[PDB]
C-alpha cells in the first residue's frame, strides 16, 4: 500500500513513540 | 517478550494475533501487510513434531489489539481465513529454514487508528538496514520469561548480530534465510522473543523515508533471553519473491 | 484465560 508503514497515531500526526529514537541512533550510516 | 515493555496505543498497528477457535487461545503473532493479507511464521500453522497442522477453519485473526485476553470492543476486528499458503520449501524437519506463511482473509479489514499495514522491504532498504548493530523492534503477547503472560502487547528493541556470532551461538544450522538479533553478554542490556511470540514482526523504521518495514518474523531460539544465545528471525526480503508470487497468483 | 468473543465470529 502507498501508505504502508506510517502509523495513524505517530507518523501521520508527526508524533514519535518513546523508543523509536533508539532505533535511529543505531543506524550509523 | 522477555525484558520488554508495554506497547503504546497504536504503536504497532500491523500487529495480528492468530487465535485458535476451539479451545479459544493464542496461537501466534502475525502482521498485516495489506487489507487482505497477513504474514506469519510457517511453524505457527505446520509443525509435525508437535502434531500441529492447522486448517483455515481452525483459526481466526484478531487485528488492532492491545490487551492480550480482553475482547477489545469497537477497536479490534476479527477476521476469518480464506486460505493458508506455506512456503513450499519450509524445513520443519531440521532448522525452520524458510519459516514463512501467508494467510488471505475472507474479507478486507477496515483500517483505523489501530489497524494499518506495515511495509515489506525492497532490496535497497534491506541492504541498507540489515547490518550488525542496527536495531529493530519485536512485538508480541508471548511469555515474559523462559519458564507468565502479559496483560498487553510487549515491545523490545534489539540489535542485529554479526552472522559469525549467530552461527557460533548454536549447534543448529543457520541459513541465509535467517538472521539473529539480541544483546551480547558484555553489552549489559537484555531482551528477546519467547514462546508465544512466534510469527510476529521484527520491524525497522527507515531513516530515509520514515516508514516502518518488516525485516523479520519471530522464528526460533534456544530458551528466552539466555546469555550468549540470540533470537532467530526469518529473513523477509530473501523470501519476498515467494510472497509476491503468492499474492500475484491468488489476490 | 480469554474473554469470550462474539458468537458471530465462530
Ligand atoms: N526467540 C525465540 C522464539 C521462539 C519461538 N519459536 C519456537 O518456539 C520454535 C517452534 C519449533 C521449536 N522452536 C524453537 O525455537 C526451538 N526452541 C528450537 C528449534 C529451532 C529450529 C528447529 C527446531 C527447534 C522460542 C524461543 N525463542
Ligand atoms: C497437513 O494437513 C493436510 C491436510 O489438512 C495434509 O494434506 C498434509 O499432508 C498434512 N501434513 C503436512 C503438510 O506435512
Ligand atoms: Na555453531
Ligand atoms: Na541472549
Amino acid at each position: 500500500e502507498a501508505d504502508c508503514g506510517l502509523r495513524p497515531l505517530f507518523e501521520k500526526k508527526s508524533l514519535e513513540d518513546k523508543t523509536e529514537r533508539e532505533l535511529l541512533e543505531s543506524y550509523i550510516d | 517478550i522477555v525484558e520488554g515493555s508495554d506497547a503504546e496505543i497504536g504503536m504497532s498497528p500491523w500487529q495480528v494475533m492468530l487465535f485458535r477457535k476451539s479451545p479459544q487461545e493464542l496461537l501466534c503473532g502475525a502482521s498485516l501487510i495489506s487489507d487482505r493479507w497477513v504474514l506469519t511464521a510457517a511453524h505457527c500453522l505446520l509443525y509435525p513434531p508437535w502434531d500441529k497442522n492447522f486448517t483455515e477453519n481452525d483459526l481466526l485473526v484478531r487485528i488492532g489489539k492491545h490487551s492480550r485476553t480482553r475482547y477489545e470492543r469497537n477497536i479490534e476486528k476479527i477476521s476469518m481465513l480464506e486460505k493458508i499458503y506455506i512456503h513450499p520449501r519450509y524445513n520443519w524437519r531440521e532448522n525452520l529454514d524458510r519459516d514463512i506463511a501467508l494467510m488471505k482473509l475472507k474479507k478486507p479489514v477496515a483500517f483505523s487508528d489501530y489497524i494499518h499495514p506495515v511495509c515489506l522491504p525492497d532490496r535497497e532498504t534491506a541492504a541498507s538496514l540489515l547490518q550488525a548493530g542496527y536495531k529493530g523492534r519485536v512485538t508480541g503477547w508471548g511469555n515474559l520469561k523462559e519458564t507468565g503472560q502479559p496483560s498487553v502487547l510487549q515491545v523490545v528493541n534489539l540489535p542485529i548480530v554479526e552472522r559469525p556470532v549467530c552461527k557460533d551461538s548454536t549447534r543448529i544450522r543457520i541459513t541465509d534465510n535467517m538472521f539473529c538479533a539480541g544483546y551480547k553478554p558484555d553489552e549489559g542490556k537484555r531482551g528477546d522473543a519467547c514462546e508465544g511470540d512466534s510469527g510476529g514482526p521484527f520491524v525497522m523504521k527507515s531513516p530515509f523515508n520514515n516508514r516502518w518495514y518488516q525485516m523479520g518474523i519471530v522464528s526460533w531460539g534456544e530458551g528466552c533471553d539466555r546469555d550468549g544465545k540470540y533470537g532467530f528471525y526469518t529473513h523477509v526480503f530473501r523470501l519476498k519473491k515467494w510472497i509476491q508470487k503468492v499474492i500475484d497468483q491468488f489476490g | 484465560d480469554f474473554e469470550e468473543i462474539p458468537e458471530e465470529y465462530l
